[PDB]
């Protein structure tokens, strides 16, 4: 960036080192330097390659990447790393078991619609001008389907967010007693403090937008915009709504009606429903909800710090504007003519002659605004390819628990909760993720009198004397019985058996 | 829909505009005339050496006075038609008026090239002016030749247009001719009085107008405008932008004249276009 | 100079191009690098009877690639594309009529990608060493060691049957898992015309 | 009519690469739910049981 330094390299793509040192370009200190490199994609003059691993900061090509280091500081060369290695302990009777786990609440932002345009063909090719207007309609009907397709996309936009957003039938509410099982859930919930009624993290994602003088500018062209169906006050009551009856109802609001359940018994379900079981969070829940409370402010300290994440809305921002700012400034060009002024060709020339002059701005202006219609329709075809997942992504993680592996952040799916955003969505993904391994000596089958004994849902597990039965993701020794465990045919088959003994609640039974 | 029948829904049909009332036509109030007169009816005309560049400044020209005489021979212009030129307004005209054989007035033109079209003067490529000539032979021939007129044959460089170098060495043969003017000769061996016009279209304070009346403004109303032949339709408001002293028009991004002095009081006006929108058809 | 007076035709055009540009390099990072840490297998090679060594990398090739991978490249016959062909005899008359030169001197040239294939290979290599060693727990936090054989019992336990079933036929099925690994490859090496999405 | 022909080829090339994107993303899918866990949706990852 010009606001860290001035130091420039120069990437001359294709050509080989010994064939750039007349030249077009009239400066030529980049061209005879002493920090010649060769890549594949060409030669590198400014830049002092060296050999370490780093992540790749400016691309260049070819595994080769660039980055200002102060190695007193310059412009480095490198190749870059792909990630830290590793080598997994593997046997043949060795299993790592989780001892701890840690809840992380992520973020994932997608945008749903754009801005809805309208173009006004005939002030914006001639301008206040009769005579061309009256030699316009001699072009067919290019300004039918241009407008057809523009009411096309402005009426899809509207889908888009009624497709995402109006999912739920009532708009729910919370009960004024906030006391959700421990769990801290007023960073999320509306605020009445604010005239639009939005939460803290709404209002912070409303802010790190910098959504639109040009405006006025472009008004003058006949370049309109129009104002969206669903004002962002309507936005935030189907969040607020959506918010409310996942806190109170689970996702038995999602089926049908809402009902009615305690968070620590439905945050225990939820824990039930990948394989931990439930006394887990009944034993850890002040632990849990500290964890959550943790993770909900440190979304808010990256949300209150840095605003580089929501790029991906910002962009919706920005291609919707800088397509139109080309194309007003395309009406300064001549297309060959003598003027880009109409009204100076009809001034000076008379009507035998001037025709010809005014039909190239008249082609060059149509072929323009035909370029700008149909790359308003590749983008809307990506921003409602964007809101189609956007709408499977509320369905099927704020609705329910998905099952789906990274689909809704990185882990075990617990929750998610949904916040608006400008042209957008911002998931809050609560997820579980296992934290402090342990060593064990594992066996798949335990020979008691003969017979194989093969655990019904957990690990065999050996702690060096003594033999355990434990779950798969998190650890919980308890004693080998005959209840958890399941005998199918004799010891002469299994590979990697061993000999324990069974226990049998039944007989101490029988010494009463 | 181009349907006799229209479903329930709204559709989107055309677009109003708020249409202007008054036309307004400006210019600056100069009253003096050209000296077309000192040009065409010059009792003796120069050379291509002395060249007779004539400034015309301050004046209401009238090109229909060209128009009501009969004798003249060609009147063929570049950039602007001839008989639009009453409708315009010009800086700086700059007349040429000189004496040249038929043969050789046809070499003088912009990208042409000959032995007096390159060896005098040449005119640009980017020439937006007119070239008026006529058959003079009642005073240019004279009895057995007309010897005061001197024009070049050989040059050893190709000179750059609106030049005035003017040697008389003998070159590496005398490289100067007179044509010896007679009213015998042919028609392609007659003088010819021809006299050029370019004109600078800049943007600067012009002052050769036409002979347009200017008359009252109107502000903040849809008005049709004329600022010294600048047309168009919108609302001339009062602005308060800075212009600088040697500025005269005010541009938007897509070179557009949004501000406007006026050619009589030095105050800035502010062009905003008229009202518009479109209209949707909300029906059943 | 006639045709400075078109407008910004040529920025917009190049926009596009370099979004389209960056774009193949987001998507070619958002499949393979999936991963966090570059896993690698044991030395020693022994998964419960299972054969993994026509997918696992092999050392002996310069490339560090598979045998199944070495197949998939050798079928799709891709052009040089002229970011091989950076030499300067490309100028020179040499050889016969090359499109890739004749575009070049067009002015249609190819960039190279970000990505080199001797680094999406380490990429595959290390997701197939985490699904080996780890099985699904690489995806979610950090790679918990498994046996294989306790693994795959695990898998069949996922799918609705009990997981006796391949402590009683472990043999069986890996050999029935070779036999179409090497179906695979006899039909890789047989067919050319599989890869034609990729052609 | 050069530069009609050079914005065609960027009009198809554009059209190209979101199918590119919408097969990657696809792809990137299959990465993340088959080989980086097992799948229940029947028919994405092969025939049968995954
Ligand atoms: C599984 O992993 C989780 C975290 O991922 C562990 O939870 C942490 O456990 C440690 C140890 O038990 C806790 O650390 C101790 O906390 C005491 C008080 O805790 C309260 O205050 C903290 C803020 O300080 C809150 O976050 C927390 O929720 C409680 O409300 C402190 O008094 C302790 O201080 C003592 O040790 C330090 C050195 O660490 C000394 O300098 C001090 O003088 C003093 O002697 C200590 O800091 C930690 O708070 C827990 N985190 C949370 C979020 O609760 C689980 O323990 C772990 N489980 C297993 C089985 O390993
Ligand atoms: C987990 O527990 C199991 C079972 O408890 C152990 O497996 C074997 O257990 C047996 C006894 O329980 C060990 O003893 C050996 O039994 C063999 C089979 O007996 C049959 O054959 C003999 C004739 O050889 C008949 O008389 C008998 O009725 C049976 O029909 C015997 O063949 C062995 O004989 C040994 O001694 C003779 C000399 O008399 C030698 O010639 C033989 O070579 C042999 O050494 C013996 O009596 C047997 O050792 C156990 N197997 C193993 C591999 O050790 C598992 O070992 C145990 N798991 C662990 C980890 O210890
Ligand atoms: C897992 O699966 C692999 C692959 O099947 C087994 O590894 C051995 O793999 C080789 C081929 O990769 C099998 O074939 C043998 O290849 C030998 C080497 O020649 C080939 O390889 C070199 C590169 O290394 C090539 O350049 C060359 O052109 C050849 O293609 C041959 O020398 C062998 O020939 C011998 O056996 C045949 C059998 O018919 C005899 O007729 C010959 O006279 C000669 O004695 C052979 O063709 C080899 O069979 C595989 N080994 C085994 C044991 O099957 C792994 O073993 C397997 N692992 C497990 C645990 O299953
Ligand atoms: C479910 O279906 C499978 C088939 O997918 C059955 O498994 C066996 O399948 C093989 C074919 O893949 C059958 O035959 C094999 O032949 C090979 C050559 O052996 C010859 O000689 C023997 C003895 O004379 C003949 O019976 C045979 O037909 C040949 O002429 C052997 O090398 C094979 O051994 C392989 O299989 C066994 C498991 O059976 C493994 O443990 C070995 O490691 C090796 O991989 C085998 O003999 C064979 O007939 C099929 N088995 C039977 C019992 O018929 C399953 O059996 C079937 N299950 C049920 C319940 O029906
Ligand atoms: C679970 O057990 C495995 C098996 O030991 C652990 O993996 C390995 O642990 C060792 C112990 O520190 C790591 O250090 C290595 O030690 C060997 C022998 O002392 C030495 O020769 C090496 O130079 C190295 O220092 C080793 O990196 C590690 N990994 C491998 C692939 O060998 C594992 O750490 C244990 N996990 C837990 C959570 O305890
Ligand atoms: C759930 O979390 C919110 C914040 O994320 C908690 O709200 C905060 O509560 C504290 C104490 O009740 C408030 O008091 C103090 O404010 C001053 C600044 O005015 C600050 O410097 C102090 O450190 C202290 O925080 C605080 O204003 C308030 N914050 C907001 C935004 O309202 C809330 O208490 C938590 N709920 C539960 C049940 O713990
Ligand atoms: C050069 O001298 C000639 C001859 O005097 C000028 O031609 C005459 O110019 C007047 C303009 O003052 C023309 O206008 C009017 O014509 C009507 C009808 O013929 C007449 O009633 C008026 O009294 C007045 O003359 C006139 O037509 C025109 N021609 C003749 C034959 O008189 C010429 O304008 C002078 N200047 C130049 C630049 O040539
Ligand atoms: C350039 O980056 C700096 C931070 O590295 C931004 O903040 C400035 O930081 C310096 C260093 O202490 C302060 O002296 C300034 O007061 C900070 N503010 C400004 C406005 O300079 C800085 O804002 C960045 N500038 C740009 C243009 O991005
Ligand atoms: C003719 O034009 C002159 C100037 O070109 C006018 O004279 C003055 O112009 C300034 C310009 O702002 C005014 O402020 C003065 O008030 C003008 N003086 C007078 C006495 O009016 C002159 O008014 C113009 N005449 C006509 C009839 O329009
Ligand atoms: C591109 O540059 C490389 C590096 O200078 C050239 O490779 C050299 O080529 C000459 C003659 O072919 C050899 O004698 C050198 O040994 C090569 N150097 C290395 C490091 O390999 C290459 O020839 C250049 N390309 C062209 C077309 O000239
Ligand atoms: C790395 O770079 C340094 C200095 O550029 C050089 O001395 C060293 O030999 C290089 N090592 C390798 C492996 O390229
Ligand atoms: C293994 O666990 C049992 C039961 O808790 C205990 O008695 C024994 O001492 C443990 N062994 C070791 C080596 O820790
Ligand atoms: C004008 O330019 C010519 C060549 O461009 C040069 O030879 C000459 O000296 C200049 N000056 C005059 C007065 O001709
Ligand atoms: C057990 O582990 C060793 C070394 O890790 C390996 O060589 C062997 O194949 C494995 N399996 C058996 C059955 O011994």
């Amino acid at each position: 960036g010009t606001n860290t330094s001035n130091q420039v390299a120069v990437l001359y793509q294709g050509v080989n080192c010994t064939e750039v040192p007349q030249l077009t370009p009239t400066w030529r200190v980049y061209s005879t330097g002493s920090n010649v490199f060769q890549t594949r994609a060409g030669c590198l003059i400014g830049a002092e390659y060296v050999n370490n691993s780093y992540e790749c900061d400016i691309p260049i090509g070819a595994g080769i990447c660039a980055s200002y280091q102060t190695q007193s500081q310059s412009i480095i060369a490198y190749t870059m790393s792909l990630g830290a290695e590793n080598s997994v302990a593997y046997s043949n009777n060795s299993i790592a078991i989780p001892t701890n786990f840690t809840i992380s609440v992520t973020t994932e932002i997608l945008p749903v619609s754009m801005t809805k345009t309208s173009v006004d063909c005939t002030m914006y090719i001639c301008g206040d001008s009769t005579e061309c207007s009256n030699l316009l309609l001699q072009y067919g009907s290019f300004c039918t389907q241009l407008k057809r397709a523009l009411t096309g996309i402005a009426v899809e936009q509207d889908k888009n967010t009624q497709e995402v957003f109006a999912q739920v039938k009532q708009i729910y509410k919370t009960p004024p007693i906030k006391y959700f099982g421990g769990f801290n859930f007023s960073q999320i919930l509306p605020d009445p403090s604010k005239p639009s009624k939005r939460s803290f993290i709404e209002d912070l994602l409303f802010n790190k937008v910098t959504l639109a003088d040009l405006i006025c500018a472009q008004k003058f062209k006949g370049l309109t915009v129009l104002p969206p169906l669903l004002t962002d006050e309507m936005i935030a009551q189907y969040t607020s709504a959506l918010l409310a009856g996942t806190i109170t109802s689970g996702w038995t609001f999602g089926a049908g009606a809402a009902l009615q359940i305690p968070f620590a018994m439905q945050m225990a379900y939820r824990f039930n429903g990948i394989g931990v079981t439930q006394n887990v969070l009944y034993e850890n829940q002040k632990l849990i909800a500290n964890q959550f409370n943790s993770a909900i402010g440190k979304i808010q300290d990256s949300l209150s710090s840095t605003a580089s994440a929501l790029g991906k809305l910002q962009d919706v921002v920005n291609h919707n504007a800088q397509a139109l700012n080309t194309l007003v400034k395309q009406l300064s060009s001549k297309f060959g003519a003598i003027s880009s002024v109409l009204n100076d060709i009809f001034s000076r020339l008379d009507k035998v002659e001037a025709e010809v002059q005014i039909d190239r701005l008249i082609t060059g202006r149509l072929q323009s605004l035909q370029t700008y219609v149909t790359q308003q329709l590749i983008r809307a075809a990506e921003i409602r390819a964007s809101a189609n997942l956007a709408a499977t992504k509320m369905s099927e993680c704020v609705l329910g628990q998905s099952k789906r592996v990274d689909f809704c952040g990185k882990g075990y799916h617990l929750m998610s909760f949904p916040q608006s955003a400008p042209h957008g969505v911002v998931f809050l993904h609560v997820t579980y993720v296992p934290a402090q391994e342990k060593n064990f000596t594992t066996a798949p089958a335990i020979c008691h009198d003969g017979k194989a004994h093969f655990p019904r849902e957990g690990v065999f597990v050996s702690n060096g004397t003594h033999w355990f039965v434990t779950q798969r993701n998190f650890y919980e020794p308890q004693i080998i019985t005959t209840d958890n465990t399941f005998v199918s045919g004799n010891c002469d088959v299994v590979i990697g058996i061993v000999n324990n003994t069974v226990y049998d609640p039944l007989q101490p039974e029988l010494d009463s | 829909l181009k349907s006799f029948t229209v479903e329930k829904g709204i559709y989107q049909t055309s677009n109003f505009r708020v249409q202007p009332t008054e036309s307004i036509v400006r210019f600056p109030n100069i009253t003096n005339l050209c000296p077309f007169d000192e040009v065409f009816n010059a009792t003796r005309f120069a050379s291509v050496y002395a060249w007779n560049r004539k400034r015309i400044s301050n004046c209401v020209a009238d090109y229909s006075v060209l128009y009501n005489l009969a004798p003249f021979f060609t009147f063929k212009c570049y950039g602007v038609s001839p008989t639009k030129l009453n409708d315009l307004c010009f800086t700086n005209v700059y007349a040429d008026s000189f004496v040249i054989r038929g043969d050789e007035v046809r070499q003088i033109a912009p990208g042409q090239t000959g032995n007096i079209a390159d060896y005098n003067y040449k005119l640009p490529d980017d020439f937006t002016g007119c070239v008026i000539a006529w058959n003079s032979n009642k005073l240019d021939s004279k009895v057995s030749g007309n010897y005061n007129y001197l024009y070049r044959l050989f040059r050893k460089s190709n000179l750059k247009p609106f030049e005035r170098d003017i040697s008389t060495e003998i070159y590496q043969y005398f490289p100067l001719r007179s044509y010896s003017f007679r009213p015998t000769y042919g028609v392609g061996h007659q003088p010819y009085r021809v006299v050029v016009l370019s004109f600078e279209l800049l943007h600067a304070p012009a002052t050769v107008c036409g002979p347009k009346k200017s008359t009252n403004l109107v502000k903040n109303k849809c008005v049709n405008f004329n600022f010294n032949g600048l047309k168009g339709t919108g609302v001339l408001t009062e602005s308060n932008k800075k212009f600088l002293p040697f500025q005269q028009f005010g541009r938007d991004i897509a070179d557009t004249t949004d501000a406007v002095r006026d050619p009589q009081t030095l105050e800035i006006l502010d062009i905003t276009p008229c009202s518009f929108g479109g209209v949707s058809v909300i029906t059943p | 100079n006639l045709l400075l007076q078109y407008g910004s035709f040529c920025t917009q055009l190049k926009r596009a191009l370099t979004g389209i540009a960056v774009e193949q390099d987001k998507n070619t990072q958002e499949v393979f690098a999936q991963v966090k840490q570059i896993y690698k297998t044991p030395p020693i090679k022994y998964f419960g009877g299972f054969n993994f060594s026509q997918i696992l990398p092999d050392p002996s090739k310069p490339s560090k690639r598979s045998f199944i991978e070495d197949l998939l490249f050798n079928k799709v016959t891709l052009a040089d594309a002229g970011f091989i062909k950076q030499y300067g005899d490309c100028l020179g008359d040499i050889a016969a009529r090359d499109l890739i030169c004749a575009q070049k001197f067009k002015g249609l040239t190819v960039l190279p990608p970000l990505l080199t294939d001797e680094m999406i290979a380490q990429y595959t290599s290390a997701l197939l060493a985490g699904t080996i060693t780890s099985g699904w727990t690489f995806g979610a936090g950090a790679a918990l060691q498994i046996p294989f054989a306790m693994q795959m019992a695990y898998r069949f336990n996922g799918i609705g049957v009990t997981q006796n079933v391949l402590y009683e036929n472990q043999k069986l099925i890996a050999n029935q898992f070779n036999s179409a690994i090497g179906k695979i490859q006899d039909s890789l090496s047989s067919t050319a015309s599989a890869l034609g999405k990729l052609q």
